[PDB]
């Protein structure tokens, strides 16, 4: 009952089974803030059971700092009472309510609890309840740049995935009678020492198949052992091993108890004295709170620092804690205790939802138990901070005033930011700009580019969306909740929707990129960001990329003339099978989905495509005849869509479907093993089919069967949508149609001048003239996978799961078949969530102007193991030209528009360098090797008229710059690399 | 990227493949026309293949596309020019030159490799009957690889 077209991504992150036990808990949320309606908007996203607020405080000024929900209209109102109405809206199928009074007992009606903006007394009180009941309690609290967490989920939590990790599975080479088990050559099992292990489809041990998982003892990257089989068998050949995941208990202890001895989590390992300290400063936090009515010291304040100082001191002496407290760091905790940062509140809201989710699906392995984390990296230098500048002037940044000051936010109000990209992270990017005040000055403005449009799956993680706006531009809606969000960014948000690419450079020129400060992508392909990259790279701009996949994230900083860009780095590429293992001998389902697909193109795409540009182009026959590959088969496929195979009705729909399931499922097979029988034996002596070649079977058509049906059904609805015919889906009249068939006969062939010009000739008169058919046109399937009524998944499973059948592999439902073949990517609004904190963390740096490379940090982390990591960005190489300091990645020659002459002098006399090969775009321009004549033809012209002769093109007048890569040799005859060149039109 | 294409180039003009000769088409670095010459000792002696490459944008990190155009009757080619070559589809690492995979391509020119074909009818026959395998390369490289 799960809503698949609604929770698809998320469904490849959880799956079935966790989701269903997320759909029976209720989460209780205690506090409206920013932490708070964040946390809750993740829970009501990711699609829990109920939803409950409890925030009795009334609205003031300074909670719309990290508040997205509450508008200046609704001072002096009940948080919960106005978060609540625009909750109820996120997610359908998730109610939202509000309890005007807390009692313990009421507790008993939620699976989780989760605690923010709340003192220490009633921390425990809450706790001391919810631990012994069995309770989930999650306590969570983010004071200016330092943030906390603490999960307690009981002393018997079950936990039944501890990575979140696919279980590991492979094919066997051979098992000894000793346990040792090798995989194939050149595979790697992945297993690691402790793990269980179960056999499936083994020959010569089949007591291994019953199975009973094992131990494995890992001897080797490719052998390991399972123990003793003497029992069983001797040797065992071949076979598929299968990973077996145990469940873990993990037994907390109660928030009374470890706040005495209390198990940190370290989210980086540079800092690891820090934790202690802010364990001592949270509590005398909440001792000064209630020693002052519940009033947190103010900003930047020296006596109310010096008096939580004396609290810190003393809880330390009560707690026998043998850690010298740093008076710096707890005095930096006293001063941005009343700060409220959307980005931190973000971070945490993200940390804190995935902690949730884990407490009730009983997935992933929790924090266990505190965990202190803290971004004061991020505190601007370059600007004033004092208790002058920081003290509050009633607006709607004062939450973050009391952290950066009033100049900062000057700074920060004047921005000019261009955000690539309008997905989950650009939804996201957009709030905190939003709530951060990012240009809302006079000379400041945001741009947001993208070209999709918002579809049903995207509102599950891009909560600026709603079901009225599918089918909708993403900028414009973005660009209009926004602007709903942050009155003020009214006129200050422009939206494109044009594909950042070498085709929009007429629009995003230099004009455009001249008055940029930086550029966020929110990309989900690498093209598109290695181009952004080069862009801001030439332009230097700074920029920051940031990515997702399930559970897992990194962000990355790239800073003019400070660190390397984007495309320094090489990500691993995608697997491409080879040609022969998916044309002849697939071993694994992706292989069959890979041959359907391919099926499917070449059936209801390919030839469709001939037939429409042969009746459109009146010389497509001639140009054919000598251009394409397999004229032939061009003309084969004209003829048979034309005039030989043309359906007047769904009957001959379905017998052609019919025809193809003969030819594709029992006809090729048989052919294939007349070639190679089974029998067979390689040039060696081997058997043929062995190893990673399994030997096919013809299958007979059984229309009683499943899958022979589905695959008719398919075949003959998308040659319907081909023809435009009416499709039928009731089985009588494919029982019917089917049952009187008759099969033509068919044999393996052994095989054994122009005449074939001529019969191409002839198939060529056969085919009607063009003009016979005017306004004739043959719809082409175009691949969706996202719609479920156009019979694509469905045909490709039918016939993946046919040709697994032929192949005897294990065939995989229409699940698994829509993740492999939509090349789907997981995702998730806890990680998006985590993504954008980071990367709004790093904005602040980037807008201080600070110089040191140590100061930034490039962000990864995984949420499945609750793991955080920080590490300093990589600086530019450097190298020495001409005797002289250059920068490799943000240096470049600036020149005029000099002849190639001048150019080659120039570089001769300045640089010493001897030009031996220059090159613009993907032409070469000039090559020391070229023939005397025609550099001699090529010499005198200038650069822009050279390139516009040799690509044949003239260049736009919008076009300011040509962007020259050369390569020269040094007096001596030794290649050294220079920077680019930019010639300026 | 450019660079390396460029010194691959400038190596294959300073040294002269001899059996093969390969150039840019036009004036375009990311599309090259290749020619082999048949072995001596091989069915296809006195014939002339031409070969496209082309190279990808994240070259040498991924593989260049090398299709053949003159027709070949050859087990592991098939009639749209693919060639079953292991260091092109996910053998390849940022270490191959193109004088290598050419050099890789003419030795597998020299002899085939019916275990794991790509072509089955081929290779049935070249593992059956040797005498009609050897006749019909014989008249494929002399209707199309010549002239
Ligand atoms: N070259 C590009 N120029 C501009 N926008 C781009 C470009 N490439 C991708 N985008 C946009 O980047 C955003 C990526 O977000 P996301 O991947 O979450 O969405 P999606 O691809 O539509 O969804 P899904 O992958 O979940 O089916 C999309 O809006 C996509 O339109
Ligand atoms: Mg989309
Ligand atoms: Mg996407």
């Amino acid at each position: 009952t799960i809503d698949e077209g609604l929770y698809s991504r998320q469904l490849y992150v959880l799956g079935h089974e966790a989701m269903k036990q997320m759909s029976q808990s209720n989460v209780l949320i205690i506090g409206c803030k920013g932490l708070g309606v964040e946390i809750a908007k993740n829970v009501c996203l990711a699609g829990v059971k109920s939803v409950t607020l409890y925030d009795p405080q009334p609205t003031r000024i300074e909670d719309l700092s990290s508040q997205y929900f509450l508008t200046e209209d609704d001072i002096g109102v009940p948080r919960a009472k106005v978060t609540v109405s625009k909750l109820a809206e996120l997610n359908q199928y998730v109610p939202v309510s509000v309890v005007d009074e807390l009692s313990t007992e009421y507790l008993k009606n939620f699976k989780c609890v989760v605690v923010t903006e709340t003192s220490l007394t009633k921390q425990l009180e809450i706790n001391d309840f919810t631990h012994k009941n069995h309770i989930a309690y999650i306590a969570a609290d983010s004071r200016g740049l330092f943030g906390s967490i603490f999960c307690d989920f009981g002393e018997n939590f079950i936990c039944t995935d501890t990575d979140g990790n696919e279980p590991l599975t492979g094919m066997i080479a051979s098992i000894t009678d000793d346990g040792v088990v090798t995989m194939l050559e050149e595979t790697r099992h992945g297993l690691e020492n402790g793990d269980f292990v179960k056999f499936t489809e083994v020959k010569g041990m089949p007591g291994l198949n019953d199975g009973t998982p094992r131990k494995v003892e890992v001897k080797g990257p490719y052998t390991f052992s399972i123990g003793s089989v003497k029992d069983l068998g001797s040797a065992g050949y071949n076979g598929v091993f299968t990973q077996v995941k145990v469940p873990t208990k993990i037994s907390f202890k109660s928030l009374r108890e470890s706040l005495k001895d209390p198990e940190y989590v370290y989210p980086d390992f540079g800092k690891m004295m820090r934790p202690p300290q802010y364990h001592i400063a949270f509590q005398a936090l909440s001792a000064f709170a209630d020693a002052h009515e519940g009033s947190l010291p103010r900003p930047r304040n020296d006596i109310d620092a010096a008096e939580f100082f004396e609290f810190c001191k003393k809880i330390a002496s009560t707690l026998q804690f043998d850690v010298e407290l740093d008076e710096k760091l707890i005095k930096e905790i006293s001063y941005q205790a009343r700060g409220d940062l959307v980005a931190m509140s973000a971070f945490l809201g993200g940390a804190v939802a995935q902690e949730v989710l884990k407490a009730t699906t009983s997935k992933f392995y929790p924090l266990k138990q505190y965990f202190y984390f803290d971004s004061l990296e991020s505190l601007p230098s370059s600007v004033t901070i004092s208790e002058e500048t920081c003290k509050p002037r009633g607006c709607r940044y004062d939450g973050q005033i009391a952290v950066f000051g009033s100049e900062f936010q000057e700074k920060i109000a004047s921005l000019s930011t261009f955000l690539v990209g309008a997905g989950a992270i650009g939804c996201e990017m957009l709030k905190n700009w939003a709530m951060m005040g990012v240009a809302t000055g006079e000379s400041g403005h945001i741009s947001v580019t993208d070209m999709d449009s918002i579809e049903k799956s995207n509102l599950n993680r891009q909560f600026l969306f709603r079901p009225r706006d599918v089918g909708k531009l993403k900028s414009e809606c973005a660009s209009t909740a926004v602007s709903i969000m942050n009155p003020s960014l009214t006129g200050k948000i422009t939206s494109y929707q044009e594909r950042v690419g070498p085709e929009s450079e007429g629009i995003f020129g230099d004009e455009f990129f001249e008055k940029l400060s930086l550029v966020t992508n929110a990309l989900d392909n690498v093209e598109a960001r290695m181009y952004v990259d080069r862009r801001c790279v030439f332009f230097e701009k700074p920029l920051l990329e940031s990515g997702t996949l399930g559970t897992k994230g990194n962000t990355q900083v790239v800073v003019p003339h400070l660190t390397e860009s984007y495309g320094s780095s090489q990500d691993p590429p995608e697997k491409s099978f080879p040609i022969c293992t998916l044309k002849n001998f697939p071993n694994r389902i992706e292989h069959t989905i890979a041959w359907a697909r391919d099926l499917f193109e070449g059936l209801f795409k390919q030839p469709i495509d001939n037939v429409n540009m042969y009746l459109s182009s009146p010389n497509f026959l001639e140009t054919s005849l000598k251009t394409s590959s397999n004229p032939r088969e061009v003309l084969e496929n004209i003829r048979d869509y034309l005039v030989t195979e043309k359906p007047l009705s769904f009957e001959e729909c379905i017998m052609w479907a019919r025809l193809q399931f003969d030819k594709f499922f029992n006809n090729n097979i048989q052919q294939l093993l007349f070639n190679f029988p089974k029998d067979s034996v390689t040039s060696t002596g081997q058997p043929f089919w062995s190893g990673p070649k399994r030997a096919p079977t013809p299958l007979s058509f059984d229309i009683h069967n499943r899958e022979h049906f589905d695959f008719i059904v398919a075949a003959a609805s998308l040659y319907a949508f081909n023809y435009g015919l009416k499709s039928e889906t009731d089985p009588a009249i494919y029982e019917r149609v089917l049952a009187g068939y008759n099969p033509p006969p068919f044999a393996p062939k052994s095989g054994i001048a122009n005449k074939d010009k001529q019969e191409l000739k002839s198939i060529a008169d056969s085919l009607p003239p063009p003009s016979s058919l005017v306004g004739f046109r043959l719809t082409p399937a175009e691949f969706e996978k996202d719609d479920d009524s156009n019979h694509h998944i469905d045909f490709i499973t039918a016939a993946s799961n046919l040709r697994a059948m032929n192949y005897d592999i294990t065939p995989a439902d229409r699940f698994k078949t829509k993740f492999v073949a939509g090349k789907i990517v997981p995702a998730m609004c806890t990680s998006t969530a985590v993504v954008s904190g980071l990367v709004c963390l790093e904005l602040v740096k980037l807008v201080d102007g600070k110089k040191k490379i140590e100061e930034y940090k490039n962000g990864f982390f995984n949420l499945a193991i609750g793991l955080f990591t920080f590490s300093d960005p990589i600086a530019s190489p450097k190298m020495k030209v001409n005797g002289k300091e250059i920068d490799k990645i943000w240096d470049r020659y600036n020149l005029p528009d000099c002849t190639l002459q001048e150019l080659i002098d120039y570089f001769q006399k300045e640089e010493g360098l001897e030009v031996t090969m220059l090159s613009s775009g993907v032409s070469l321009l000039y090559a020391n090797f070229q023939p005397p004549k025609k550099l001699a033809e090529r010499l005198p012209l200038k650069i822009s008229e050279l390139v516009e002769q040799i690509t044949k093109k003239k260049l736009e007048p919008f076009r300011k710059h040509l962007v020259l890569e050369i390569c020269c040799d040094d007096a001596n005859g030794e290649d050294v690399e220079v920077p680019f060149i930019c010639i300026k039109l | 990227a450019l660079k390396r294409i460029n010194r691959e180039l400038a190596d294959l003009g300073k040294d002269p493949p001899s059996s093969s000769s390969a150039g840019p088409v036009g004036d375009d670095l990311f599309h090259w026309q290749a020619t082999i010459m048949g072995p001596a000792d091989s069915p296809y002696a006195g014939g002339v293949f031409f070969l496209s490459i082309h190279f990808p944008t994240d070259y040498p990190f991924k593989p260049p596309k090398v299709n053949f155009t003159t027709r070949i009757y050859h087990p592991n080619i098939n009639s749209n020019g693919s060639i079953c070559l292991d260091i092109l589809r996910d053998q390849w690492s940022p270490a191959l030159t193109i004088s290598k995979v050419l050099l890789s391509i003419s030795s597998l020119l020299t002899d085939p490799n019916p275990d794991d074909p790509l072509v089955p009818e081929i290779a049935h026959v070249y593992k059956t009957d040797r005498s009609r395998y050897e006749l019909s390369a014989r008249e494929w490289t002399r209707k199309y690889a010549i002239g």
